[PDB]
Formats: structure tokens, C-alpha cells, sequence
């Protein structure tokens, strides 16, 4: 992974230059909501297991063909409490892994450790990946109801799970 | 030691392709190497090669019908190509001609 | 760092091990060393 | 980067971050336009602290600019003062990251390979960054000038 | 956007066990041939 | 909670056809946990008794 | 492309040996099938529309397939795959005919579990709707005929797997 | 990796259905059959040894294979040829015991052509092995046996070409 | 014994005793009061079947009781038949273990070593096992010479 | 490719909602900013053969490169390299238009790094006449479209290395 | 998209784009803030739009519904709404994009394939595209009705 | 691997001959070069690091690679460069000693053109510091072992392209 | 493609030279030899059909490449073979009167050992057959030209080892 210092500490060292003042005035609009961006690690820390049973409810009362049984095509869905465990289990590596980011600054973490190899394996055991986007969604809606009085912070939010969803979604346009 | 299979343990979506084919009798007959094409494929752009399989393309020769990635060879690349997506062909003479 | 429901490992056919503690009779012996063949070799070739 | 080293040494243990690393990157955005001001001093007195360091470095190690040695001549002379400008540039990179990540990756790893296989005394190089390290601690104050020293330091023992 | 794919394999969980697959699962991963003694239990259940 | 009855006694005339009652252990362990916030525990004891 | 009369041909062509007791069964075998299945193949070519369009309706239907964010979602998505089981079944019928799965190898299976890899298709999903095609076939051209007809339907689930 | 009785549990298991008449007809079969399924997988395990032999002399022994030049020609090549008869005769009881062809797909159909034509065996003649092997097996568990045990025989060939 | 091999499963598996695992014990020892029966009868004609059944060896292959063979002489064909009584005890051994491994650990392993440093036709030494299956199987009923005949043909294998 | 605008359609098509607020708000920060991307690309077509020319005399006009012995020295090779300097400027700008740099994986850096490793073009001049040419596009559309096309700039960069 | 559609033809002759397609563009995004209300008053009638206009195409073409119709049934005509949902979506994404790039691209391309394999008469589904253009121009006045009219036509006319 | 020995005992041995005349010739030319080949590759492994260093130096040392933004700018990359050209030198010394070039066909060249393309390793200018490396090389052992050398050092060129 | 006095003028160009006295020697050494390349083209394409059937007769006539099972047995096979040597042999003419292989390269050398090694050809026996024509040709056209025209004959069995 590479954090926002690291990014831009690399697109500089392909050139062989210094840090002038527009890759400093890179660092400082991190070291400006870095003190922001650990109060938003630290609701979701407190709030964690929380967070998870709203976007599971919420995603089932919407999508109730998920707790049903799969058809004779070998659907991987939440049918039974062996599926159902393993699939809260997702909904906290994307919000695991979208609180590293948050901090980051970057979406260098979210590729290398989520996205390379992701498809391939919800195509390898049939797990839709249509709900999978939404429940990814329902997460951001959720977070950021906590956060309605300064909006600056809704846009540092929406950045680790907006990325989750244009990247594991089709190209239909 | 055992192979520390898929229902023995919680896996990463990241070598998910490439271990499963690693425990499988066939292992052996890969004499080329799966894991640092793929791992470090995961960082470079998109491959010069056919939206399709990498088995796809054929010899540029002056006759042919000669396609050596089969199950002979066993040197299949899949990688994932967009439906508008564009080849940089090279021109065969002046390049400023393309 | 990876996490799983321990039921879901339960589910299935359960792979089993093999030890090596001196005072097993020769046929478990035998097992735990044949095991080991198929597995560094991928196949027992002391018997092909 | 010290922000990266907390999010990949709490993904190994397979759970969040916890209070001992939440303050420890508090501690670093506190201190951020701290280091963008000295790493942005050693950046606008790059040629007196390249030619400074050279210039005691020449004295140290006469050897090296005699007839036979790896930088005689204008045109090899020249080529040792560029690698000390490397690892001048190096060195403003691991302050600004607080860490020296961007150091170890660019420059340290195989650094006795390269200069082994070019001819080059690798004492000398490190007699050389030794010699910065003194004209680069003269821009700066008392305590700025100890910051700095770690990553100074840390490419001196891994140039041994 | 990701740009490398290791493949994806036709890949079926473990669901759950029953009395004749694990006593003949337990033979494959041994090469055993299916010892008399695990006949003789397969046979049994299917007498039920 | 009807649907559940079913699966309780659809699922245990899969046990006993099939071999073993791993199927039911499987999704049966944690079950209590996962709902007994939605709905009371003692009052499921007392349906499957 | 190659049937099963000359791939007996060939077997003992490149041995130099003429077709002994042996290869003559082989070739008896196919001689007391080979009404059958034109009559199986006849029936097939009449029911080659409706035989699609009911072993997708009893395997991926109404599935979360249909629903938006899953594959063959969008039209062209749907188009692209009806278009691929008329390839299934058209060249299934081929091979039985011919009584040698040659002409699926080549044309069929040769290359396709690579460009579903690089598309995104899902395998599992698309074996069992060539299941479901296998058992519908099985209705129409009966259990005789349909048996053999089901024995090259698995040849593309073996290859395709 | 299933049995009779996980395919027909999972057939309803995942439309939400009990299992009804039609459904247990298929276990019935399998169930009822299992005193003589246990009976060949008895002998055949005696007689292992025994069928490979009478298989390869029947099959491919005096052939050009068996010569220099061919394929099986060494001592190592010969062990590794009847070392994969031991294969086929194995599973082919795994198959006949559990009732059910998906454990050769998993770990025996799985790459097996992959690895034939990368390593030059001829499949061809393989066939021809797995064939006589059929009808040796034939003889010593009977005819009913012999029936239920060459369609897993039969299943290994057409998916080995 | 079943019993143990049972358990040896299981334990390597790291769990209790399976339903079905256990259904094995209890009709195993069920059928106690058969088994000693079945190895009982063997053990009263142990002369009528090593005695029957190695002369029948001796016309099946007169050449290892000829001049130059293994067996020539009155002490190499009383060693050749001391043999056929311990093999004869082995079989038993099995029929009431339920299982081949007394017969394999005792008389199975390593037996072309021993027989190769004695000189010994192992194809000599399996014809007479071949010989003594069929007078033992003659003296019991159909329902029982298929289930010892297997012990038989199980060392036939692994004696070749 | 897509831009901005399709990106919002694409994400909420994948859900089957039809709009919500939330994504109303991205369409509205691009039509913010869409006068802005508008007279920043006239500028830069009508300014493309000068912004060129201003980059390639700074960068690589009377080095190694262009002596004899080096890439860009015949004339049919110097007229190839202003050609692929005019590619990058081009995509750039669709880029910035579309606001999305989806348009430079599919058809500019596609393959494009193994294509100059087949015809020895330097990789690292290269990169030295794209950032020669960020500064000087930077100062005819200003340092607000600047920023921004710049940020496509070094995406050429970080895909070429 | 309309940048989208003006970058392709751009890129299909290899030049800039003319500052006639710049002008198209300028216009495009000044005018937001209407078709961003134009679609919203459609999102808000999902129901009196699909359920209006799709009761109006029943007793238009009765013989979907009766028997033998292919919506003949409840849960088929369920279905039959699925799709006059469907469209009525994608007619937003046109009305916000300026394009009917989302309306080929999404259930355009190979429509009457995917209606053949299903067995309903295209010729019905155009019908029932029409009868939901008079409840969507109801609701707009003249000026905005022509606007959603113009993505309608699009789709009744490539429907046939 | 097989030396040029034991090349010439499978080609008879293929066909079940013993060794004729034709094939005798073949081992008398090895034996008579037997002591030239073991005098050159001495020589060779006490110069390898001068054999290496002259040879980048010559090709590759003052270049765009060596700089930032070109492959093996870092120390790391200049490291791992001349490790392999420490392997092409060696595994071609092993190729002169036995004759034959077996042995960079298995642990050298299989899957070695795969390997670069997806580091991005430019194959041009790594046949370059082979062949700056074949000079160097001939100099050291001479004109008649010098000319063996560059027999092993073109299989690795041309078997790289 | 680029002959003798090509590979001279562009060597001088890529050090932006003047032809010097070293250049002009590699000139006057073609302009010398060049009329007796000019006689050797002749003879050999008045041979040409029978310099190919006396290295097949040679070489690869009455072994078992040609009897049933060897790989150019039926008619076919046989015909490519000898279309093969044709083409060997007419390229081998061309690169000896540009007196520079670079014609090989291009259409010849490019991807042949993994056109052979896909179809099953030998390449040790078609290495064979040219060494087999490079003898029968240095009768015809002497011990200038015949030294000349093996120059080329050993660069393609070279690239096709
Ligand atoms: C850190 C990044 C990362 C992710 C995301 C990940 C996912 C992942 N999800 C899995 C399974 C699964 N995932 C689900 C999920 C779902 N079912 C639904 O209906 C919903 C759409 C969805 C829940 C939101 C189910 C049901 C399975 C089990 C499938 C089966 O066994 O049938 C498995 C296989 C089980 C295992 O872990 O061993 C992996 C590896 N791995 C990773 O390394
Ligand atoms: C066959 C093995 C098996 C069972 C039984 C099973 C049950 C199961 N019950 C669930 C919920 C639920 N289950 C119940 C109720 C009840 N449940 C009971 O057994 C009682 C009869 C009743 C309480 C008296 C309720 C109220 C919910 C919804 C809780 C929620 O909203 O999260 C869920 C979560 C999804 C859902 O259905 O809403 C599962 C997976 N899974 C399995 O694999
Ligand atoms: C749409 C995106 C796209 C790009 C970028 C592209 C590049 C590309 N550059 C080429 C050649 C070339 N490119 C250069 C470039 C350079 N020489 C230097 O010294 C400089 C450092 C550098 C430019 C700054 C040269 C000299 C050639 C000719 C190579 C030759 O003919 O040998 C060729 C071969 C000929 C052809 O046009 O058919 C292609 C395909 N193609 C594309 O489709
Ligand atoms: C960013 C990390 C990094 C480093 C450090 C680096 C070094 C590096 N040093 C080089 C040469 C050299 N380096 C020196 C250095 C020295 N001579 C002395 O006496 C002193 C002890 C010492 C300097 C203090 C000399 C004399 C040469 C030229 C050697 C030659 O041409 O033979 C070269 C070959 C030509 C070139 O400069 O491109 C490289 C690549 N490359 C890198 O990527
Ligand atoms: C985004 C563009 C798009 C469209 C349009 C679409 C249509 C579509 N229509 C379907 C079924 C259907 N569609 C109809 C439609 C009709 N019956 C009538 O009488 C009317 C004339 C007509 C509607 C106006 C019927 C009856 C079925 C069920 C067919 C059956 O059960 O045999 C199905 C199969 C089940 C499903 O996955 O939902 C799809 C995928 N999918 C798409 O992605
Ligand atoms: C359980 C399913 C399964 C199978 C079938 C299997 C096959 C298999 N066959 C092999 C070799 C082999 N197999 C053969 C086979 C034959 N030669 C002939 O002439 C006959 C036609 C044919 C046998 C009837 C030969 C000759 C080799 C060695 C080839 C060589 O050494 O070059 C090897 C290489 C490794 C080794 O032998 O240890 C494997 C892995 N592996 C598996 O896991
Ligand atoms: C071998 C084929 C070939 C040619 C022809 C060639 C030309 C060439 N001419 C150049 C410059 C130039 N060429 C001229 C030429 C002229 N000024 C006038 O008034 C006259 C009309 C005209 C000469 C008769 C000038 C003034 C420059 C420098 C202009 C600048 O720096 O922008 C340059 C850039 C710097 C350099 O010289 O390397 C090249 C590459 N390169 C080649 O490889
Ligand atoms: C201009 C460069 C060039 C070459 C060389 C080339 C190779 C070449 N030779 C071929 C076939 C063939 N080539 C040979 C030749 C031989 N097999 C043997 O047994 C001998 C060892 C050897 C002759 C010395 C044979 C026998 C075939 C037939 C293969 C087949 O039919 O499968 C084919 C397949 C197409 C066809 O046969 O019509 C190609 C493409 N094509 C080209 O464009």
C-alpha cells in the first residue's frame, strides 16, 4: 500500500526532482484533515458492530431474495446460518478496510488487499455481487449520518466506499 | 505438513486463481512461473495482447494457422479487457503512417 | 490478517492430520511416513 | 511513511487500529508543517551542502581524487558529487514520510551490489553523507538539527 | 480498476457430511482402497 | 418464526435420511445468538421440546 | 472434424494395418445406432428455439442474474447469452451425430474457459444451465437417444470446468 | 465430492422442498443396491493386482509401446503406466460405492488432459487400457455388478479423450 | 481389530467417534460369537490342511523340492512346511481381529527382503498359501469361505 | 470510456435505484466546474502545435537524443515522437473534459509500455518531455485547469514507468 | 453521455474537439438545474407512471392478458411492470446525461433478441412505451414535455 | 539436462540401437574438446566480475536506464540487473562444459520472455549487455574457445526474443 | 531487409560519418566477391529440385519418419516436408547474394521453433536435411561459393536449434 505522503513522494522521485510547493501544498491538505480523519476512525472503532447489523438489516428487508433458498443454480447467498455467518463476515473487511483508507488518504490499500483477485472469487463461489455494491452503500449512508453538521467530512467518507463500488461494478455505459 | 486447502482456512481474495490451481496434479506441468506475473501484473496497466485469452493471437508468419497457446503448452493468461478498448498496433513501415 | 466463523471449517469432510510420537504400532508409522511422501513429492513414489 | 507502518502492522493482527497507534499518528500530522519546513530548508541549500560535503569529503579520503582512484578526473569527480545529491534528496524524502521507508526502497536496498560492481569504495560514500550530515545540521537549530540526525544516521549504518 | 486475473475455478464449498461419503473420503486421502473394515460399515448403514 | 419450525424439522429429515447430524450442527450452534435480540430464546426451547 | 467411422480409419491407418475383427465391432456399433440418432437429430432442429428457452427458465430464470449488478443483466447481456447456448446445443448435436465430441474440441472448447475468464462469465453458473438444457433435451428426444445426447453436454461441462 | 444421497438432498434442499415421492425413488435405488455395490468394491480390492495384469497383457503389452521409441518403453515409464491403472481402478470403486461420478471430476477428470498432452501419453491407447479393464472387471464381480461399475469406466473415457 | 483402527481415524481427525463409526463396534462384536467359531475349525485341522496343502505345492512346483532347491532335503521341506503353519496362524488371527493387519505387521512387511536373503522363491512361497486356501475353504460352509478366502487372497497380493 | 456524468449512472444502475440526493450532488460539483473544463480545452487545441514545440526545446532538442546514434535522429523519427507528443496532449484533454481518467487505460497506456520496450524508445526521455510539457500547458490554462490537467499528466506518467 | 458521444467522434478523426461540440457542451451543463428537476418529478410518479400507463396498454392490447397471452397471469403481469419500471429509469439517466447513450446501452442493443428468447411480441412492448409517454407529458409543461418526449421517441423508434 | 554424451546415447538408445559409427564420431569430437572446455571455464569464473562489469560499463552504464524514470534507476534495480547477468554468465559456462544446450532451455529461457514482459524489463537492451558480454568473454578465453562461448551466448539471445 | 552495402552505410550513419577507409574496405570486399555470388545463385537455381532430393534421400528417406505413425508418413506430410526444404534452401540463395542474414531474421527465423514444437515436427531431423543440402550444394558451386553458402545454411539450423 502507499499512503498519501508516499503517492506523492513517488510521483516526484520518477522524476528526479524535489518537493517544490505544489507537492507541499499536497501534504498540507492531508496534515489539514489528518486530525479529522482520526475522528472518524475512532466513531467507527466505537461503533463498529453497530454499523454492521443496520446495513445487514437494512440490506435484507430490500433485497429479500438473499435469505432464501439459492435455486437450482448454486447461488452463494445468506440461505442458511453457515452462509449467513460467512457473509457478515464480508461486511467487516469493507469496513475494516475502509477505515484504514480513511486515515490513508489514498485508495492504494483498497486495490492491493480487496479489489485484486475479488471478482474472481464471488464469480468462483456465485455470490452476487449487485447486493454486495449496496450493502457497501448502506455503510456510507449510515457513517455519515453521524457526521451531518460539517460537510467537509462527508466527502472524506464517501471516498473509501464510493471506490469500492465503481471498481467492483460493471461497465454497462 | 497438509495443504492448507479452502475449507481449512480463512482465505485471501488475492492468490484465490492461483492456489487453487497450485494443489491440483497438474502443478508440475506449469514450467512457467504463475505468482510473479501475476502479483506484480496486478500493478502495471492492461497486457499488449488480445481482449480474449492470451491463446488467441497467432503467429504474425508468412503462412500459418499456428496458435501454440493450447493444453500442450499450458500458457493461458486471461486478463480483464473493457468492451471499447483500443490495440496499439504498430505500422509496418514509417510510423508517423498509423 | 484474515478471520472465519469457526463453523464454517466444521462443514465438510475434515482433512485429517498425521503425527509422528515414537510408540505407535508400524502401521501408523507407516502411515505417517507414507503421508509424507505424498506430500513433499505430490505423489508416493517409494511404492511407483 | 509512519501512517502506512500503523495500517499494515494492525492488518496483520487481523483488527483495528488501536489506542496505541491512533496516538502515535496524532503525534505525526501534529509535527507535519514542522518537518515540511526543515525538509523544505535542506531542499533550497542543496549546491552549498553538496559542495561543502564534497569538499571535506576530499580531504578525509585524499585517495580518491589521486591518479588511479574511482573520482579522478573533472568528468568522475563530477559523478560523485551527483550521488551525493541522491541521497541529499533521499534524505528530505524519509522527513517529510516520517520514517525512512522511501530511504531503505530508493538507495539502500543492494547499495553494496551497485557500488561493488561500479568500482566505487562504499566507505567513502559513507564518509561523504557524514560529511553532509555536519553542513546540514548547520542550517538548522538545536533541536531541528537532532530530528534530522536520525536519517542521517540510519543511511550511514546501512552503508557499513 | 484492476488490470491482472489469476482465474476463476468452479469451486463448491463443503455443505455437510453424511454416513457414506466421509467413510469412503477417508480411504481417498490414505490411496487405502477402501479397507475391510470401513466396508463393512457402509454396508451397515445402508442396510438400515 | 414459522419459517424457522420448517427448516427445524425439514432440515432433521435431512439428518436422518443422510448420515450424520452434522448438518444440523453446522446451522444450529451459533443460531441463538445471531436473533435471540429479535425474538425470546425461551420460547424456542420450549417449541423444538 | 472427424466422426467415428474415420477415426477408426485412422487408428489402424497409422499402425499400416488393415481394419481387423476388432475395429469392425467399433464400427458395427455406430452402423446399429446411426438411425437413431438422425431420428434424435431431426427432432432437435423442430424444438431448437423452445429447448433454450425453457432450460433457462428452470435454471437462471428469474435468479439474482436477472437482477441489476449480475451478469447477462442488460439486454446485450441476455442476447450475448442465448447466442452462446445455440452454440451449445447446435454443436452438441454435431457430435452425436458424428458419434466423436472432435468437432466440439475444435471448434467449441478449444479457447473458451479462457475467454470466459477474461470476460467475467461465471462458470458454475453456466454448467448448470447446460445442465438444465441436458434434462429438458432428455424429454423430447426420449431416455434412449437422450442418454447419448447428454453424454456430449458433460463434454462441454468437462472441458468448460 | 458427493454421494447419491447429497445429490438428491441438495436438489431439493435448494428449491425449499421436502423430499417427495419422485425424490426418494432415486434413494431407494441406491440404498437397496448397496449390499451388491459393497460385494464388487470387495473383490474387486482382492483382486487389483490381478485385473491390471490381464488388462495390460490384453491391451497394449507386445504393442509398439512396449518396444524402444514408444511411449512406456523404460522401467520407469512402465511403473508410472500401471500406477495410473491403479489409479482409474480406484476411483471407479470410489464412484461405484458413493454413487455418484463427481468425485472422478474433482480429482481425476480435473486436468487429466492437460497433463497427458504435455507430457506426450497417448490417450488414445490409455482408452484402450481403461477399456479391457472394463471387461476383465466384468467377469470377476458378475454381470449386475460389472454393469454399474463400466458406467463409471465409461465415464472415465469420455472425459480422458 | 477394527476397534482400533477406528479409533486411530478419529483421533486424527481430532473428534469424537462418529455415529456411524460407532454403529461399526457394535456390529462388529455383535458378530463375536461367529468368528470364534469360523478360526476354531481351522485351528482342529491344522495337519489335514499344511500337510494337504503343501503336497499339493509339491506337484504344482517339483522343482523346489528337486535337486538345487530351496526345499531339498528333509530339513528344508520341514522348514517349508513350518512356514504353512505359521501363515495358517496368521489367517486366523485375522478372522477374529476383523481385519488383515495382524497378518500385515506379522509376517507381510518386509517379507520379500527376508525370502530374497534365504534364496526363497516368494512366487514358491505364495502357491502354497494358494494351496492351503483351497483345503480350508473346503471344510467350511459357503457363507464363511467367502469371508476367509479374502484373508487368503489379501496375503496373495502382498506376497507378489 | 466514461466521464463524470456516466460514472453516477453507472454506479447507481448497478443498485437499480433511480437517483438519490447524495449522487444529485456529484452531477452538480461537475456542472460547477464544467465552464471551467470547457474554455481550458478550446485554449489547448488552439494552442497544441506551440505547446509542443515550447516542450520539445526545453526537454530533448539538442541532446543525445537527437545526435546521431540516438532515438529522434532521422527525420522519420523525430516526426514520430512530436506525433506521440501530440497523443498525450490530446488524451489529456479528453480526460480533463470527461473528467475521469478512465479514457487513458483503455486506449493510451494499454499495452504501451512493452510497445516502446519492442521498439527501444527511451522510457525515461519520455517522461521527461510529459512533465516538460505539464509545466507549460500549466501556464496557458492557468493554475486552476492546470491542476487539473496535470493530474492526467502524471497519471501518463505513473502508467508509463 | 453528451461529452462522452462528442469525445468519440473527436477521437474517431483524431483531433480536438471543434468548438462547435465545445459550445453543445457549454450549453449542456448551464442548463442542469432544469433536467436535474426533470427527472425528479418522474422519480417521484415511479407508481402513477407505470401503473397508469401500464393499465391503459391492457385493454389496448387484451391479448397479452387473456389466455394464452404471454403476460397472461398475475405474477406474469408482474413481470410485464418490471420492464415499464426498467425503461422509465433508464429515460431519467437520459434526461440527466443529455444522451440516449444510456438508453441503447442499457436494454437497446439486442432488445428484440432477448424478447424473441422470452416469446412476448415486441410489437406490444413499443405500445406500452407510448401509452407511459402521455402520463410522463401530463405532468411537465409544454417547454419540459418535448424534452422527455425526445428520449421516448428514441426508444419507440429503435423498438421496431 | 544432458551433456553432449549423453545426447548421443538417447538418440540410439530411442531407436534400440547400440552405438554405430555415426555416432561414434559424435563422442570422439567431444573427447578431443574435453580439455579445452574445462581450461576455459576456469578462467571464466575468476573473471566473472570483470566480465560483467566491463560489459555494463560498455552497454548500459552511462544510458536512460541508469536515470531516474528508465529500468534499474534505484540501487535495488541495479542490483537485481547484474544478478542476472551473473546467471546467463554461469548457466552459459555450464551449456560450453556439456556440449550442449539442454540445460538453458529447463532452468534459464522456459518462461523467461513471461517473466520480463510483466516486470517490464526492456529485452532489448538486455540482448545488448549479452552480447557486450560475448565480447568481453572472447577476449579473456581465446579465439577457439572463445567462439564455444558465444555458441551458448546466442541460444540465450535468441532464445529470448 | 538490408544487404551488404546497406549494413555498411547504416553503421556509418548511426555514428554520423563519412564512409572512411575502414568502411570502404567492407565495400570493396562485397563489389570484389560479388560476381562469383552471382554464378552461385545461378547454379543452384538449375539444381535446386535436385540438391532437395538428394539430402532427403540422405537423410530421412527409409527411416521410420516415413513408414506409417513417423510424422510425414501419407503424401500430404511428405509434401510439406520437401515444400520445407524449398524454402530453406531459396532463403539460404538470398541471404548469400545480400551477403548479410538479416533476410533470414525477418522471414524466416521469427517464431519457426514454436511453429515446430506446436505441430510436432522434428527439429533435430530437419536440422539433418540442411546439413544434408549444405554438402550437396558445395559440390556444385565449388569451395568459394560453397564456404559462402554454408555460412547461412549454419545460421538457420542455428535459430532452428
Ligand atoms: C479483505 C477483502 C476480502 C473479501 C471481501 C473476502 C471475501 C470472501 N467471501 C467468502 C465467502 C462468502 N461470502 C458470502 C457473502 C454474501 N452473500 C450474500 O448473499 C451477500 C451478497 C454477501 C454478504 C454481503 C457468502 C454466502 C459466502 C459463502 C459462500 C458459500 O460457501 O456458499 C470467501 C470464502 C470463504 C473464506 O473466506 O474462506 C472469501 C475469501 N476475502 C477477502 O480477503
Ligand atoms: C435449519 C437450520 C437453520 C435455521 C433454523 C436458521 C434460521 C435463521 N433465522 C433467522 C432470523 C430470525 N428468526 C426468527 C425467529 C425464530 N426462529 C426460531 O427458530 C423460532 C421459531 C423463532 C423465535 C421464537 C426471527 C424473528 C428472525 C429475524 C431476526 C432479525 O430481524 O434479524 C436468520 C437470519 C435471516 C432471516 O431469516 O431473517 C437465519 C439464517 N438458519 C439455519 O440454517
Ligand atoms: C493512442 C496512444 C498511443 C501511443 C502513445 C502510441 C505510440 C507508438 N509510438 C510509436 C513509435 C515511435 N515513438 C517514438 C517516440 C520517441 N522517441 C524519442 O526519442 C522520444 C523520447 C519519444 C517521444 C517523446 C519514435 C522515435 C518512434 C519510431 C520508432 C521506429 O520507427 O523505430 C509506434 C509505432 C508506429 C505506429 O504509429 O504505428 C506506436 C504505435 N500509439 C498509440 O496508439
Ligand atoms: C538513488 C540511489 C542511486 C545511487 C546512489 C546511484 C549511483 C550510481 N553511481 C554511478 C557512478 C559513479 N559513482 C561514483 C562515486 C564516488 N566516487 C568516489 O570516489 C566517492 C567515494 C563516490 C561518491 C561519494 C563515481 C566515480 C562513478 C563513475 C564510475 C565510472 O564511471 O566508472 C552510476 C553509473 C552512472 C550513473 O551515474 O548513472 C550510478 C547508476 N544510482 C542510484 O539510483
Ligand atoms: C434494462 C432493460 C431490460 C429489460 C426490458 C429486461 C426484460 C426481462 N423480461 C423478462 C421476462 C418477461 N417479460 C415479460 C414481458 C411482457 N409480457 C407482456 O405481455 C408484455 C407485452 C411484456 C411487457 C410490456 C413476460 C411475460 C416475462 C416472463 C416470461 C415467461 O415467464 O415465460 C426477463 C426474465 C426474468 C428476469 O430476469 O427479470 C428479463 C431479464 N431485462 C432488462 O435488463
Ligand atoms: C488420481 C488421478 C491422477 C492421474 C491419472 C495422474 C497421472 C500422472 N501420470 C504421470 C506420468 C506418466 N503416465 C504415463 C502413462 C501411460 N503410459 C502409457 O503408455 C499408457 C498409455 C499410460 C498409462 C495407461 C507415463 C509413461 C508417465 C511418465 C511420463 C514420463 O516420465 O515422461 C504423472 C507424473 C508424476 C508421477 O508419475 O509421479 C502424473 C501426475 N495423477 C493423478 O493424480
Ligand atoms: C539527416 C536528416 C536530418 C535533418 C535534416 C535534421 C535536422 C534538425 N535541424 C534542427 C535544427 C535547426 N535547423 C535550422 C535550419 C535552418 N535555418 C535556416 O534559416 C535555414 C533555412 C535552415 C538550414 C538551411 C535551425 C536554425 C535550427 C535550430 C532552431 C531551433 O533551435 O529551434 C534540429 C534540432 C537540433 C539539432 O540540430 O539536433 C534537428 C534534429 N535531423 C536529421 O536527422
Ligand atoms: C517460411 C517459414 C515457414 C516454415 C518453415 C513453416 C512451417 C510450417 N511447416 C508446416 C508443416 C509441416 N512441416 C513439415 C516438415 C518436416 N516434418 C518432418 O518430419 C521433417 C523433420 C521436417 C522437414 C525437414 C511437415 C511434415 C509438416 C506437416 C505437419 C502436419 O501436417 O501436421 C506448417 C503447417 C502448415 C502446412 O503444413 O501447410 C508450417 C506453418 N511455415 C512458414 O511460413
Amino acid at each position: 500500500m502507499q499512503d498519501i505522503i508516499t503517492s506523492v513522494i513517488n510521483q516526484y522521485d520518477l522524476s528526479g526532482r524535489y518537493l517544490d510547493i505544489k507537492g507541499i501544498n499536497q501534504i498540507n491538505n492531508y496534515f489539514d484533515t489528518g486530525l479529522k480523519r482520526l475522528m472518524i476512525a475512532k466513531l467507527i472503532n466505537k461503533e463498529a458492530t453497530n454499523l454492521i447489523k443496520e446495513a445487514s438489516e437494512l440490506l435484507f428487508i430490500e433485497q429479500p431474495e438473499l435469505l432464501r433458498p439459492c435455486g437450482n443454480a448454486f447461488i452463494g447467498n445468506a440461505y442458511t446460518t453457515r452462509r449467513y455467518a460467512a457473509c457478515i463476515r464480508d461486511i467487516e473487511y469493507y469496513l475494516r478496510y475502509s477505515a484504514y483508507s480513511i486515515i490513508a488518504g489514498n485508495n492504494s490499500i483498497l486495490d492491493e488487499r480487496v479489489l485484486d483477485g475479488l471478482k474472481e472469487t464471488y464469480n468462483s463461489l456465485l455470490v452476487p455481487i449487485g447486493p454486495t455494491i449496496r450493502v457497501i452503500q448502506l455503510l456510507k449512508e449510515i457513517i455519515q449520518k453521524k457526521f451531518s453538521t460539517e460537510n467537509i467530512e462527508n466527502a472524506i467518507i464517501a471516498e473509501p466506499f464510493d471506490y469500492l463500488a465503481i471498481n467492483l461494478s460493471d461497465k454497462n455505459l | 505438513p497438509y495443504i492448507r486447502g479452502f475449507g481449512e482456512e480463512p482465505q485471501e481474495c488475492r492468490n484465490w486463481g492461483t492456489q487453487i490451481d497450485l494443489f491440483q496434479y497438474s502443478a508440475p506441468f506449469r514450467k512457467v512461473p504463475q505468482s510473479i506475473t501475476l502479483f506484480s501484473d496486478y500493478l502495471k496497466a492492461l497486457p499488449d495482447q488480445h481482449p480474449y485469452g492470451r491463446g488467441n493471437d497467432p503467429l504474425l508468419i508468412q503462412f500459418g494457422a499456428i496458435f501454440p497457446i493450447g493444453t500442450k503448452n499450458l500458457k493461458q493468461n486471461p486478463a480483464p479487457f473493457g468492451k471499447d478498448t483500443r490495440r496499439l498496433l504498430i505500422r509496418r513501415g514509417p510510423g508517423i503512417y498509423n | 490478517g484474515l478471520r472465519l466463523p469457526q463453523i464454517y471449517a466444521k462443514a465438510g469432510i475434515s482433512r485429517q492430520k498425521f503425527v509422528m510420537k515414537p510408540g505407535l504400532s508400524t502401521d501408523e508409522k507407516q502411515s505417517v511416513i507414507s503421508a509424507c511422501y505424498r506430500q513433499v513429492f505430490e505423489r508416493d513414489i517409494s511404492k511407483a | 511513511s509512519i501512517v502506512t507502518k500503523s495500517i499494515v502492522n494492525a492488518d496483520a493482527e487481523a483488527r483495528y487500529l488501536s489506542p496505541g497507534e491512533l496516538d502515535r499518528i496524532k503525534s505525526f500530522v501534529l509535527s507535519g508543517q514542522r518537518r515540511l519546513r526543515i525538509a523544505q530548508t535542506l531542499t533550497e541549500n542543496r549546491e552549498r551542502i553538496v559542495k561543502q560535503g564534497g569538499q571535506q569529503l576530499f580531504q578525509r579520503r585524499p585517495d580518491v581524487v589521486s591518479p588511479g582512484g574511482n573520482a579522478y578526473g573533472e568528468e568522475m569527480t563530477a559523478t560523485c558529487l551527483r550521488d551525493l545529491d541522491y541521497y541529499l534528496r533521499l534524505v528530505t524524502y524519509g522527513i517529510i514520510a516520517g520514517d525512512v521507508t522511501p530511504i531503505e526502497e530508493i538507495g539502500l536496498v543492494g547499495v553494496k551490489e551497485m557500488y561493488s560492481a561500479l568500482g566505487t569504495p562504499i566507505s567513502g560514500v559513507a564518509e561523504g553523507i557524514r560529511c553532509m550530515k555536519d553542513v546540514a545540521c548547520s542550517l538548522l537549530s538545536g533541536e531541528d538539527a537532532a530530528e534530522v540526525g536520525f536519517y542521517f544516521d540510519y543511511t550511514l549504518a546501512a552503508m557499513q | 480498476v484492476t488490470k491482472a486475473s489469476g482465474g476463476s475455478p468452479v469451486v463448491k464449498p463443503q455443505l455437510y457430511k453424511t454416513a457414506s461419503m466421509l467413510t469412503i473420503a477417508q480411504a481417498e486421502q490414505q490411496d487405502r482402497f477402501l479397507e475391510l473394515g470401513e466396508l463393512n460399515q457402509l454396508v451397515s448403514f445402508l442396510n438400515t | 418464526s414459522l419459517r424457522d419450525l420448517d427448516w427445524f424439522l425439514r432440515y432433521l429429515t435431512y439428518a436422518i435420511v443422510a448420515g450424520d447430524p452434522n448438518i444440523l450442527f453446522v446451522n444450529i450452534r451459533g443460531l441463538r445468538e445471531i436473533i435471540e435480540n429479535a425474538c425470546s430464546s425461551a420460547a424456542t426451547i420450549v417449541a423444538l421440546k | 472434424m472427424q466422426d467415428a467411422i474415420t477415426s477408426v480409419i485412422n487408428a489402424a491407418d497409422v499402425q499400416g494395418k488393415y481394419l481387423d475383427a476388432n475395429s469392425v465391432e467399433k464400427l458395427r456399433g455406430y452402423f446399429q445406432t446411426g438411425e437413431l440418432r438422425v431420428r434424435a437429430a431431426a427432432t432437435i432442429a423442430a424444438n431448437a428455439a423452445t429447448i433454450i428457452k425453457e432450460a433457462v427458465a428452470k435454471s437462471l430464470l428469474y435468479s439474482d442474474i436477472t437482477r441489476p449488478g449480475g451478469n447477462m443483466y442488460t439486454t446485450r447481456r441476455y442476447a450475448a447469452c442465448i447466442r452462446d447456448l445455440d452454440y451449445y446445443l447446435r454443436y452438441a448435436t454435431y457430435g452425436m451425430l458424428a458419434g466423436d465430441p472432435s468437432i466440439l474440441d475444435e471448434r467449441v472448447l478449444n479457447g473458451l474457459k479462457e475467454t470466459y475468464n477474461s470476460l467475467g462469465v461465471p462458470i458454475g453458473a453456466t454448467i448448470q444451465a447446460i445442465q438444465a438444457m441436458k434434462e429438458v433435451t432428455g424429454s423430447l428426444v426420449g431416455s434412449d437417444a437422450g442418454k447419448e445426447m447428454g453424454l456430449y453436454f458433460d463434454y462441454i461441462c468437462s472441458g468448460l470446468s
